[PDB]
C-alpha cells in the first residue's frame, strides 16, 4: 500500500479509538510490531549484545515503517534507552501538545512488539519535546 | 516491509470486533472511518495527478481503477457490468485488497471485511460533487470467485455555497 495511506488509517483510528484507549493503541501497535519484527533480518541479531537490538529499531524497524533512520539514540547502560525523531510522520500549535500522546500510542506498541519477536521484554513510553520532536522511551527490566 | 497498512487494518477490524458485539456496528464504524479517510485522499490524489474534473461517471471509473487503485494499492482492478444509462459499474478484483486471511471458524459471517474502502470511494468522490453508493457485491474471503465492488452513481451534489 501507498505511504500516505498508513498515516491517513493511524489517523482515523486514534480519533475513533480516542488511558484504556492508550492501552487499546499501544495494543494494536503492539501485535503489528510483531508481525514487523518478524520480517526483519532477525536472525543477524544472534548473538549480539542488546545495543545492538536497539541500533536495530533505531533503522532496520523504524526505516521500514517511516522511510527513514532515527534522528538521535542515547542509553544510560541501566536497561534505560531514549529514541528520538526530530520529525516524528504521524503528527501530521501549543494547543496540541496534550493531543500529541494520543498519536505516539500505537507506535510505542510497534516498538514493544518489535522487541518481543526479538526476544525482549519491555514497556515503552513517549513524550514529546517541541513538535514534531518525540522521544520513545524504551525500558528493559533488568 | 510496506505491509504496515494491511497489518494495521487488520488488526482494527480485530479491535472493533471485541468493542461491538454486533458486526453491523463494525460495518458502520469501517465506513464512517472510510469516509472521513476519502474525504483526505481525495485532495492527496488530485495534487498528485492533476487529472482534472471528470464529466461522465464512465470516466471516472477509468481515474479509479487505472489511476487511484493503482497509486495507492499498486493495482488495477478491472471495469464491467455497466448500466445501459452508464450510472452504474463494477470494479472486480482477484481478491480481497485490504484482507488476505480470516480467522476460522467463521463468527462473523455479516462483517464486511474490508467496508472502509467503500468509504473511502464515497469520501472521496463526494469531495468533487458526486453522491455514489460503492457496495461489495462479491467477495472472496466469503467464498466468491472474484471480489467486486459496485459503484452507483446516486445525484450530483449541488455546490457548497
Ligand atoms: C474525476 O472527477 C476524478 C475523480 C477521481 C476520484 C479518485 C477517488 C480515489 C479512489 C480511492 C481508491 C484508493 C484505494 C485506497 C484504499 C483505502
Amino acid at each position: 500500500a501507498d505511504t500516505v495511506l498508513f498515516e491517513f488509517l493511524h489517523t482515523e483510528m486514534v480519533a475513533e479509538l480516542w488511558k484504556m484507549s492508550l492501552s487499546v493503541l499501544e495494543g494494536m501497535g503492539f501485535r503489528v510490531g510483531q508481525a514487523l519484527g518478524e520480517r526483519l533480518p532477525r536472525e543477524t541479531l544472534a548473538f549480539r549484545e542488546e545495543l545492538d537490538v536497539l541500533k536495530f529499531l533505531c533503522k532496520d524497524l523504524w526505516v521500514a515503517v517511516f522511510q527513514k533512520q532515527m534522528d538521535s539514540l542515547r542509553t544510560n547502560h541501566q536497561g534505560t534507552y531514549v529514541l528520538q525523531d526530530n520529525s516524528f510522520p504521524l503528527l501530521l500549535g501549543l494547543q496540541y501538545l496534550e493531543e500529541a500522546p494520543k498519536f505516539l500510542a500505537f507506535t510505542c506498541g510497534l516498538l514493544r512488539g518489535a522487541l518481543y519477536t526479538l526476544g525482549i521484554e519491555s514497556v515503552v513510553t513517549a513524550s514529546v519535546a517541541a513538535l514534531p520532536v518525540c522521544k520513545f522511551q524504551v525500558v528493559i527490566p533488568k | 516491509s510496506s505491509e504496515l497498512f494491511t497489518l494495521t487494518y487488520g488488526a482494527l477490524v480485530t479491535q472493533l470486533c471485541k468493542d461491538y458485539e454486533n458486526d453491523e456496528d463494525v460495518n458502520k464504524q469501517l465506513d464512517r472511518m472510510g469516509y472521513n479517510i476519502g474525504v483526505r485522499l481525495i485532495e492527496d490524489f488530485l495534487a498528485r495527478s492533476n487529472v482534472g474534473r471528470c464529466h461522465d461517471f464512465r470516466e471516472t471509473a477509468d481515474v479509479i481503477a487505472k489511476v487511484a487503485f493503482k497509486m495507492y494499492l499498486g493495482i488495477t482492478p478491472s471495469i464491467t457490468n455497466w448500466s445501459p444509462a452508464g450510472d452504474e459499474f463494477s470494479l472486480i478484483l482477484e481478491n480481497n485488497p485490504l484482507v488476505d486471511f480470516v480467522e476460522l471458524p467463521d463468527n462473523h459471517s455479516a462483517l464486511i471485511y474490508s467496508n472502509l474502502l467503500c468509504g473511502v470511494l464515497r469520501g472521496a468522490l463526494e469531495m468533487v460533487q458526486m453522491a455514489v453508493e460503492a457496495k461489495f457485491v462479491q467477495d472472496t474471503l466469503k467464498g466468491d470467485g472474484v471480489t467486486e465492488i459496485r459503484m452507483r452513481f446516486i445525484r450530483r451534489i449541488e455546490d457548497n455555497l
